[PDB]
Formats: structure tokens, C-alpha cells, sequence
């Protein structure tokens, strides 16, 4: 599971 | 499902952009002069942290991003974060001939650069690089459309129509820019190409780039973050 | 001598200058192995390498040149060169290579596979775009004059970067004849430029995973990017 | 360099 996935997200 | 940024006017694209910029990060404010790999990429790497944040929320912000799934944002952001720290890098030192300002405390000249093994080649490319925007005059109007599309394109063949079709919207915006700034016609398909032409060579510097960070990985040199370490991954 | 050109005169003077295709020594009933599949592949670039090197010396403004940024030049473009070339000739063979007319590959044969596909990727986006052999030419000439312009006195730069001028006004002038609009001059010709960028990576991408036998002439031309 | 010599031929 990405880091850049979680900030990605609102 | 249409996309809004299709819909803007090349002026309200720019706006958009230029809304969208991050701000200039500082580094610490120890006056020591880095001369060492160690308290060089010490700093580096704390700034580039920190401006990958920024940078996350600012590729947000760019027209037609969002329209894009989660995972083709973040395969975009994998592949481009490099180069976009570059070109940014090499745009706030366009002022400052011979030396590369990373931050405005944190300003290095190449002698810096020849006490980091492998670092000085890349150093040169980019100081060559800021001289040829300096003597292009490049507007900061032109810059973010250059960001922007080292951001849509530099991963859009290792994944479509919609990157493409805003692409093409940043290609207009760039010519609007400038015949706004009284170009003819001929200067004006002539300037597109040359600053298209920089964008390959800022490619060239962050294949090299990637792998002296590997090698930095590797060498367990300075404490890497994960953000860093997964962002850096995606290109082994 | 180059800047005097008009652009169908260009345009001649590219598609006149352009290397034949070679054959590869692929025997179909010969089993290869991973190293001799190199061993054809090696062969065959080493010796387009030849022909490489005497399209050069045709490319207007190239001879103008000094003898040692000639050298640089080829350095550092001669794998983005061989590429595109690649790319070009497998457009109208979806999902394969066509190294040569007797060896064409698709992508399960490797062991590498990603430059593959990168490979595959470019073509089929020329595909799409329906690149056409005049474009290509000029594309090919500027790899050739820009790849290398950058990390090479000031003068020789600013002629190479005059004839890469000229070159751009010479796929506008492609574009218009075609009957494009303006702004689809301006689109078409930043598609193809930013093309350039990726076949940049894919030649990175390629040393990389090279950090194979080698002739000398790649040998040499090896080192450079080490 | 075998390039340089081919590129005077
Ligand atoms: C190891 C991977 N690659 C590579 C190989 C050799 C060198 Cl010197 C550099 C790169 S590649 O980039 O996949 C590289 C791209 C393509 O497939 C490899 C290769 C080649 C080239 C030279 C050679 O001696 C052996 C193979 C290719 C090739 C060969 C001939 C062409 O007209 C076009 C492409
Ligand atoms: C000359 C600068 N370059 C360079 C190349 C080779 C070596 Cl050995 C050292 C540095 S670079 O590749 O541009 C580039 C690699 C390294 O320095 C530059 C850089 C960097 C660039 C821009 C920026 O805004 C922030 C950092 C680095 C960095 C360091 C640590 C990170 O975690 C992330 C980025």
C-alpha cells in the first residue's frame, strides 16, 4: 500500500 | 464524462496554473556550507521530502488530473517527480548564472559539486540547462506549462485520449502565450519546438539523477524516507 | 550551406540520405539461446552502426561540425537513433519488432521485455498518429543534433541549434501541406517533439540494463554514456 | 576512437 496512494486522496 | 479543462480559455489555463504553484521551499538555516555527500544529501533529501508534499497537491490543481483514476495519478507522479523537481529547480536559478539555487538559503556553485562523486555531470547539465532558459527568457506563464506537461506525458506511454487531448490543450495554451507576446508566427512554432526539445534533455537528467539516488539507497548513505524510497522504487 | 535549403529540399535531402535495412543472420530452424539471440542483435546493430555514421555526414549541417562534437553527437544519440529507426519500420506490424525483414519479434520473446514494450508502445503511438516517412526523417535528424547538444565553441552550438530551427520549419511545412490547421500544426508538431523525450528514456533505460557481446565500435560508443 | 576514424572516411 502506497504512501502516494493515502496523499493522493482528499 | 467530459472534462472541465478541456473548457477552459488558454487564459484561464495559465491562471489555473500559476494558482496552482507551490511555494519556494526553504532549507535549514545552518550557515555550514555542505561539502560532503553526507550533509549534502542530508539536506537535499529533507527538502525534497518536503517539496514532494507541495508537489502532490499541486498536480492536483492541474487541469485534467483529476479526471484521471487514482492509479494512473499516481503512476504519472511516480514517473515525473524527478523531472519536476528539476525543472523547478533549474527555474528558480535562472537568475543566479554558474550556481543552482535548491533553496534561497541553500545556493551551491559547482565546486560543491565536484566533492560528491558523480554529482558535478549532472550539475553541469542542469546550470546548462537554467543559461538556456535564461537566454530563451523564458516567462513563468511558459514554465508552468512545461511543468504541467512533464507531468501528463512523461508516463503516458508506460501505461489515454483524455492525457492527450489536454496535452494538446497546453500545446495551444503555449502558443497563446506566445503571439500574446507578439511573436510571429514562424518564432512562435519555433520557440514550442526548442522548449519541447529541453524537455527531452531534462528526461536525459533525471535517468541519471534516479540512478545516483539508487546507488544512495544502496550504499545506506543518508536515511532515505519511505515516500522517497517508494517513489524511488517505481523506477527499478 | 544548410541554412540555404528550402524545405522540400530538406525533405529531398533526408529520405536521399537514409540507410538501407539490413538482414539479421536469424535462421528460423537454428534454436538460439538467450546469448546468441544478443549475438544476432549485436551483429546487427554493429553494422547499421556503419551506415549510421554515413547518414550523419548527409544530414545538412552536420559536416559543418567539428570532428570531435561529430563523435559527440553520435555518442550520445546512436541508441535513440537505432531506435526510432526500429520503431519506425515495425509501425504496420502491431504487437511486434521488426528488427530486421527476416527477424521480427514480439514481446515473448526476451529475457529487456520492458524495453520491449516500451518499444512496442512507441511504435503503435506512431501507429495512431499515422506518422508519416517525411516526419520521421526529420525527427530522426533532430535526435541526431539535439541529444547531445547539451552536454558537449558557443558558435558550433548556436549553428546546430539554427539547423535545428530550420528542421522545425520544415515539419510545419510537412503539416500545412497536409492540410492541417494552424493549430493542428502546432498540436501535431508538439506530439512528435514530446515523443522524443520518451525515446530518450527508453535509450537510458536500455544502457541501463546493459550497465551481452560487444563489437568494438559498441564498445566504444558504450563507454561514452558510462 | 573507431568512430572517430570512420567519421573522416
Ligand atoms: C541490453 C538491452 N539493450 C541494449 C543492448 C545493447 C546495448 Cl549496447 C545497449 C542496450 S536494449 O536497450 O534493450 C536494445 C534495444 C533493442 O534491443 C536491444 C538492441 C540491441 C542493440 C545492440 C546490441 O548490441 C544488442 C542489442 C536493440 C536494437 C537493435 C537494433 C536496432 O536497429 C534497434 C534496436
Ligand atoms: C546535481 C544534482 N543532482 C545530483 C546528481 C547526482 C548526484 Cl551523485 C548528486 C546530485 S540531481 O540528480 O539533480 C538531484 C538528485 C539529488 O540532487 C538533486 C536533488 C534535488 C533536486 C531538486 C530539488 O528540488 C531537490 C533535490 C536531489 C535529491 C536528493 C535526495 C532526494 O531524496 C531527492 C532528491
Amino acid at each position: 500500500h502506497k504512501i502516494l496512494h493515502r496523499l493522493l486522496q482528499d | 464524462k467530459n472534462s472541465l479543462a478541456l473548457s477552459l480559455t488558454a487564459d484561464q489555463m495559465v491562471s489555473a496554473l500559476l494558482d496552482a504553484e507551490p511555494p519556494i521551499l526553504y532549507s535549514e538555516y545552518d550557515p555550514t556550507r555542505p561539502f560532503s555527500e553526507a550533509s549534502m544529501m542530508g539536506l537535499l533529501t529533507n527538502l525534497a521530502d518536503r517539496e514532494l508534499v507541495h508537489m502532490i497537491n499541486w498536480a492536483k490543481r492541474v487541469p485534467g488530473f483529476v479526471d484521471l483514476t487514482l492509479h494512473d495519478q499516481v503512476h504519472l507522479l511516480e514517473c515525473a517527480w524527478l523531472e519536476i523537481l528539476m525543472i523547478g529547480l533549474v527555474w528558480r536559478s535562472m537568475e543566479h548564472p554558474g550556481k543552482l539555487l535548491f533553496a534561497p538559503n541553500l545556493l551551491l556553485d559547482r565546486n560543491q559539486g565536484k566533492c560528491v562523486e558523480g554529482m558535478v555531470e549532472i550539475f553541469d547539465m542542469l546550470l546548462a540547462t537554467s543559461s538556456r532558459f535564461r537566454m530563451m527568457n523564458l516567462q513563468g506563464e511558459e514554465f508552468v506549462c512545461l511543468k504541467s506537461i512533464i507531468l501528463l506525458n512523461s508516463g503516458v506511454y508506460t501505461f489515454k485520449d483524455h492525457i492527450h487531448r489536454v496535452l494538446d490543450k497546453i500545446t495551444d495554451t503555449l502558443i497563446h502565450l506566445m503571439a500574446k507576446a507578439g511573436l510571429t508566427l514562424q518564432q512562435q512554432h519555433q520557440r514550442l519546438a526548442q522548449l519541447l526539445l529541453i524537455l527531452s534533455h531534462i528526461r536525459h537528467m533525471s535517468n541519471k539523477g534516479m540512478e545516483h539516488l539508487y546507488s544512495m539507497k544502496c550504499k545506506n548513505v543518508v536515511p532515505l524516507s519511505d515516500l522517497l524510497l517508494e517513489m524511488l522504487d517505481a523506477h527499478r
